């Protein structure tokens, strides 16, 4: 029951690391910082209707 | 109609016409002691139908005045048929019971009564810290009578009703093995208790399996009739008795 | 096998229209000792829930498994009287109000034991207090019933032999370990309505069957040109508990360790009237 | 050795903690185990068992036992109220001592329907009919039949079924509520009217009594294990 | 000789810890407060004959 | 399976080139509240650059996941006042400026908990300062909201049998424990717009959200001949954090611990003209 | 025991670390999950959105 | 290094603890080992032998050696006692010091069934019958041969065969029973009386003498070791 | 192979009827030397009994597997006698009662040895009391027989080459280490019924066979202005233990640490007559 | 090498635990307190002739 997973470095230059849970709570677990997905259409594009760079916003 | 049971144990029945249902202990049926779970050597004895049968204990008035009533078993049938010898001349004993309350009366009469069993109900003096003799607690078949106001008496349990001598709100009760009888529509209860304690068999005339207690939450009532008083009876009959160590009959 | 493999959630509301039949739910009788098994389906209409929540936190395992404190005391390094240099403390679970009552909801129980101990010292008060002490060590000494006990500080019982002791040293973790079941009976009684001797005389209640030892502890040698004082703590941990008789809770003070006397006590507090409820 | 290094927490002592530790009797043989009857396994099964609630605390009651019972009479003014309490199951003084109550205070939060059992211990020949309703919070409480008929209610009729059963549902804002309940967290009230009035024939008394049960039902929960305001000490006993 | 099972978390939100005992003795072993298995009939419903709920409590 | 196997980039420019046409890109309308989605590649001529830069620092786990300290206070050992021998604390987020800046740039939040504890001990200066005293030892003691409160140091509430509670001894490391969401509702309200009772009246803000309990601590049994005085602090660092619905920083200082009010400050600092730039 | 040897930096508290400790609540029943609009993964996703730019600071 | 964090009892020195500790004479050789006769692996072999039990304790025994015989003589009067004792293997006097006291002094509780062996010291040419009886506990002991008879006994001849043996069976309401013995924990008597009487012809001794041998059967237990009371030490020795 | 996988109760009671036959289980003959293996079966009417108690606990290997205290001694950091400021103990099992008896009941042991050693220290009694000292630091040292002895604290021989020894610093968990079985004899003799000489002349008894060495103790370098006095406690644990021919445990006390003398006892206590029960 | 074996436990109530050594000297290993053999024959009947306990002991 170890979790095997890479750890953060750099472009072009055995960077793998090992954990292993001891407690029966899931609180107790370090912290979970290795998610790296966002969206920021939520607050960039808010309108209903898609407008395309390219086209004139109004008509 | 399922408002009429009988029941028949060695050579006595017992029939009701306006009884509730059967209360069975903690959902277990009294049984004999298995072979794995015994811890003495020699073959036990089975009397059956000389143990197993109902007897009725001596029966009380219920007052517009009272407040309830207990018995501690089986030191109330230490007395009664070849129960009572075999506990006398054994040291080891085990069995469960059923207990049945009657109690009947008019259409015109009013109250409620709650009848509960409370195993290892230890109870406490009336003056904190003066111990009292096995007397005021158990004397035989005769019931002991709670009191309303707080016993002052040292030589007595402390007989508060609404403390009801354990210290515990009365109300809370409930969670035991309980029935009510309730003069609208119930004339009596019927309570199956099997046998409830830490070790798998005990000295019947040293340790209190249970206690039994009467206690009327909703006080008697009539008006313009010529019944003064309404007499309540018990009866009880051990069931799956055995016993084991005879020796001399203890005085 | 380097490996070996080893979610309950209360009821769901269920989506419950107008209904007009003979059927009554709502009708019951409660002389039968039987508590009605309605919900609030049976008695309105109701939109269709999924519940998460658990009742883990409310098992019994959960409940007693914290520990809790059960005997103080106080013992000095060095003092004229010889009693007053030791501790001696028949085990038992009712000096502490709290875990009595927690303990005292069930009428029999069979758990192991977690015993933790926490030992704090002082330098008592004077007209001179310029000492230099290295660090003290203490001793903790349990003795089965019936076995030798030590009647001085330095007495030849705190030998050991075969009583289990503890040696610790002031600036570490608290002293730990493990007690199994060690009841002559299947379980643990916490009431017992009976007397001692077969012709219903001598002590009666839960003292009767209070057999399970004392515990000693003591400074190992050390003896400070001024009086210094230490206290112990024990706490106590039920673990892989079992109970049985569930019994109401205790409603009057406790007044005395090894009885159940109490004062009477009115069963709630009061208010202007019966419609109050503001 | 093997190298390793002491991370924040080490040597302290946690109450609630889960370690390993020596056995101080080695091999030590237990009593064979026996199957008692009536084993608990959790607090909830308690919980869910009735209970008598004393409502009738009119702070003039020199009998205790007469807190259990609340009275009843003939010729009542049309539309009268019989009781009204406040629904807090921990901090409420009806609920407070109860089988119920006693197991909320040894918690914080708790969530759930609850369950109001009432039984007639009239005489066998009165007759009546009750309005029982559940208001859920509110700026003010019923004052009427009219108000608290508006809200959730059972119309219960006397007869050979002597007990009815007022299931409180579980309305709230949050998922759990404060065991020390506040103005955030209330959670209504709860009162009785007369429905038709009780009659009676000759020769019966002119007074009766009804009781009330309270327990939970199969959904409820608690959680956050405190420890109870109830029992204190002064001294070591 | 090492078991791994599922520790606590939520409804909606790699939980899994390894537990392994070290004395020869079941006392030592820690709590086992993962059972959640519970029956309120003995409590609550103790009568002899089974009462349907729909139907009349007495006859 | 003794072993389970468990890279984003900021975005790459692309070669443009001359262009002439009736797309323009450049021109738009903010007018429908939509943010500009342009990049230099539509303005001006660029080259193929691949970018290896990434946002792992930017996101919330990384900027909340760092301890802060929330609460600091002291207690004496000896004192003639019994309220200054123990601290009591109710829990909140806001004594602090710093972290409480940190935590409002978000209204609603989802996060489990780590405290840390640091506490230091300085003997009282005096006119004679000549003692010796053992290693001493802290309790720390939380109470959920309703449960009992001590009055003093050697009261019975500190038997904890169901409150969680540490004991800690100079000269180890920093205690340390975990704490999962214990919110009634789903998640966290550092804001609310709405009043305790149902007229609206009463208590105003997120001070009556605010029902986590309190924090006790004491020394077990340290009485020293001449008075110490010790400081504790309390550190937080949220773990597996969720936030919703961002807000604009704070611009005004703060000047109360449980209100929004504040006094009016300029937008920013002044300049001599708009076209100064030295 | 197993040998061992500890290193330096034991027993220090570094503000910024990763380790797991002990629950003070053991089997804690948290409240179910409930996705409000308007999640933010990122301070980039606030950071991209638009402002007004206070140009006109002429100290008057 | 391997981040950790110590727990509860680091550093403490528990005298029943089992831990590896380092060698101080690395890659030692030791003797060759030889099997000697009479290896025991269990202290129970040890108890299960018998031993002489020092029943006559008059408190006038000017001679040490007559503890260990009990009287009889001719013309007894009819169904008299011969002797009592109270049944406390661990802390009765009778059996405090025997072979298998000693053992049950080191430990706790006890449980199990025990032997008691009669032999018949007298001459050839003697005879009699003697009844041994075992009283379960109770509020009295027996103080006549009919009140003895009730409980277990056997009948014993005297005969070419000289020793007959008395197994008292295991009759308790616990699994097990403490070795400093209580009234809750009590075990009963033993006593025997004249069944016959004690016959001899012209020009045989007036006078003979019986001795008595206790040990435990193969369902015998013990548990809890302690430490002994029976020795003390004031000095260095 | 990472892995290697590697239940004995008391008889049972078998259900016996009523009989009648030649056969006589309850007679025997004790002159044979054999004891009797009658059972309550065979002289009683039983009931079938599974009986899930064991022996686990009176296993020679645990009756002998607990720590005892074998020697105490105080020793000086610094005062006028040299010989006062270290020790010297000749190693023998006799020394302590508890243990000596408990060893006794065997005629020939086998077994490895863990000794744990326990050191605490305290500032002696004086006038002037006030100083400052580090912690101090303790040497054991285990001297075969026929090496060299220490004659002072600042000896040579301290300079352990061949000789095992420990170097303990105070505050920390107690000295450990194991001990193989030494005897030049296949296995310890508690007892020996002969000479030294030939010619049945000189010692006598166990005396002659006790060739274990010494064990000496001193402050490494530890020199305060003012005496420290500091005691040390031997503890030894057996292990893998193989035991023969037991003899009956001792009656009499002790009264020398190298011989069985000894003063008559009586044999037990007495009663007021042979049938008195009360 | 790690060896694993069960542990004590009662009669009706993952009871293994598993043991390392890291010494190699065999004196520094854990006690074996885990067998639970005996024979009380020797000292019991130390008769040449086997004796039937039905039968008669002597003739
Ligand atoms: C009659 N009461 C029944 C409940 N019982 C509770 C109880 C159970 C175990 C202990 N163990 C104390 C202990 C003994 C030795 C040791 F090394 C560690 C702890 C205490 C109380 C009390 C009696
Ligand atoms: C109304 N505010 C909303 C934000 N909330 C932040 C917050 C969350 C959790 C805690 N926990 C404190 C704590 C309690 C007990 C314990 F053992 C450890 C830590 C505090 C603040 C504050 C309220
Ligand atoms: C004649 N007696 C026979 C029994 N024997 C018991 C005994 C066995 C071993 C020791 N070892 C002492 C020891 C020596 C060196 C060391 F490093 C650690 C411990 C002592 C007594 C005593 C003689
Ligand atoms: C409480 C857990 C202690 C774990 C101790 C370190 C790991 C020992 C086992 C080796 C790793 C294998 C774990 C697994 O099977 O997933
Ligand atoms: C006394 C036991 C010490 C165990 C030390 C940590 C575990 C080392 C072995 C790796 C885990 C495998 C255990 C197993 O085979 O079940
Ligand atoms: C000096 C020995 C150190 C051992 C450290 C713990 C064990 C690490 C290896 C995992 C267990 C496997 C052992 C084996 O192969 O038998």
């Amino acid at each position: 029951g170890a979790q095997v997973s890479t750890q953060k470095t750099g472009a072009h230059e055995i960077i793998h690391y090992t954990n292993i849970n001891y407690y029966k709570d899931a609180a107790s677990n370090s912290a979970n910082r290795q998610d790296f997905t966002q969206d920021p259409s939520k607050f960039t594009e808010p309108v209903k209707d898609v407008m395309i760079k390219s086209l004139p916003a109004l008509n | 109609s399922d408002r009429v049971r009988s029941i028949t144990l060695g050579n006595s029945t017992i029939t009701t016409q306006e009884c509730a249902n059967v209360v069975v202990g903690y959902g277990r049926w009294p049984t004999y002691l298995r072979d794995d779970e015994a811890t003495a050597e020699d073959q036990p004895t089975q009397p059956d139908v000389a143990t197993c049968r109902f007897y009725t204990l001596d029966s009380i008035k219920w007052e517009k005045g009272s407040v309830g009533w207990w018995w501690k078993f089986p030191e109330a049938l230490s007395d009664m048929g070849l129960f009572g010898q075999n506990m006398q001349y054994h040291y080891l004993g085990r069995a469960g019971y059923t207990i049945h309350v009657q109690c009947n009366a008019s259409k015109f009469h009013q109250g409620c009564l709650l009848v509960v069993c409370v195993p290892e109900a230890e109870m406490g003096g009336a003056v904190v810290g003066q111990a009292f003799s096995a007397t005021a607690m158990a004397n035989g078949d005769k019931a002991y009578e709670f009191t309303s106001a707080t016993q002052s008496d040292q030589t007595k349990v402390q007989t508060a009703i609404h403390n009801a001598g354990m210290g515990v709100g009365v109300g809370n009760l409930t969670i035991y093995p309980h029935q009510w009888i309730n003069l609208r529509t119930n004339n009596s209860a019927t309570i199956v208790m099997p046998y409830i304690n830490s070790v798998p068999m005990d000295n019947m005339f040293r340790h209190y399996n249970f206690t039994l207690m009467v206690i009327p939450f909703v006080k008697l009532d009539y008006a313009d009739t010529a019944s003064t008083y309404v007499p309540i009876t018990v009866t009880v009959a051990p069931m799956c008795a055995e016993y084991n160590g005879l020796r001399l009959a203890q005085a | 096998g380097d490996v070996e493999e080893a979610v309950v959630h209360v009821a769901d509301t269920m989506r419950s229209g107008p209904s007009n039949s003979a059927s009554v739910p709502a009708l019951t009788a409660v002389e039968t000792g039987h508590t009605s098994q309605v919900t609030p389906s049976d008695t309105m209409q109701t939109r269709h829930v999924k519940n998460y929540h658990s009742r883990s936190e409310s098992t019994v395992e959960n409940f007693l498994g914290r520990s809790a404190c059960v005997y103080m005391e106080e013992y000095k390094t060095t003092d004229n009287d010889v009693n007053k240099k030791f501790v001696a403390w028949p085990i038992n679970t009712k000096q502490m109000v709290q875990m009595r009552r927690k303990l005292e909801m069930f009428t029999y129980l069979r758990f192991d034991m977690e015993v933790t101990f926490v030992i704090t010292s002082r330098q008592d008060p004077g007209t001179t207090l310029a000492q230099d002490m290295p660090v003290l060590t203490h001793q903790i000494m349990y003795v089965p019933p019936g076995g030798p006990i030590p009647a001085k500080v330095d007495d030849y019982a705190w030998q050991t032999s075969t009583n289990p002791s503890i040696f610790w040293t002031e600036g570490n973790a608290p002293a730990r370990m493990s007690i199994p079941f060690i009841s002559i009976g299947n379980a643990y009684s916490n009431f017992y309505d009976g007397w001692s001797n077969f012709d219903q005389r001598g002590s009666y209640g839960y003292n009767t069957l209070n057999n399970l030892g004392h515990i000693y502890v003591r400074h190992v040698s050390g003896s400070s040109p001024h009086p210094i004082t230490s206290t112990i703590r024990v706490y106590f941990k039920p673990k892989h508990t079992r109970a049985w008789v569930p019994r109401p809770p205790r409603l009057c003070q406790y007044k005395k360790a090894f009885s159940v006397d109490f004062t009477p006590t009115p069963i709630t507090d009061t208010r202007k009237d019966i419609n109050t409820v503001t | 050795g093997l190298p390793t290094m002491n991370t924040p927490g080490s040597t302290q002592f946690l109450t609630s903690d889960d370690f390993q530790s020596p056995c101080a009797l080695p091999q030590f043989d237990v009593t064979p185990s026996m199957n008692i009857p009536g084993e608990v396994k959790n607090l909830m099964e308690i919980a869910e068992v009735d209970s008598v609630v004393p409502v009738n605390n009119v702070q003039d009651t020199t009998d205790q036992m007469e807190m259990f019972r609340i009275p009843v009479t003939i010729n009542a003014p049309l539309q009268q109220q019989v009781f009204g309490l406040r629904l807090q199951p921990g901090l409420d003084s009806v609920f407070k001592h109860t089988l119920l109550g006693e197991i909320l205070n040894y918690y914080a939060h708790w969530s759930g329907s609850m369950k109001l059992t009432f039984v007639f211990c009239g005489s066998a020949m009165a007759t009546g009919k009750f309005l029982i309703a559940y208001s859920p919070p509110g700026a003010n409480p019923p004052k009427t039949r009219k108000d608290a008929m508006l809200g959730t209610h059972i119309i219960w009729d006397i007869g050979l079924q002597s007990s009815c059963v007022l299931c409180v549902p579980w309305i709230s804002q949050t998922h759990y509520r404060l065991v020390q309940q506040d103005e955030y967290t209330s959670a209504g009230y709860v009162t009785c009217w007369y429905q038709t009035g009780m009659i009676v024939p000759p020769g019966t008394p002119n007074s009766s009594s009804i009781m009330c049960f309270a327990s939970a039902c199969n959904d409820f929960s608690v959680r956050m294990l405190r420890d109870t305001p109830f029992i204190s000490q002064d001294n070591k006993l």
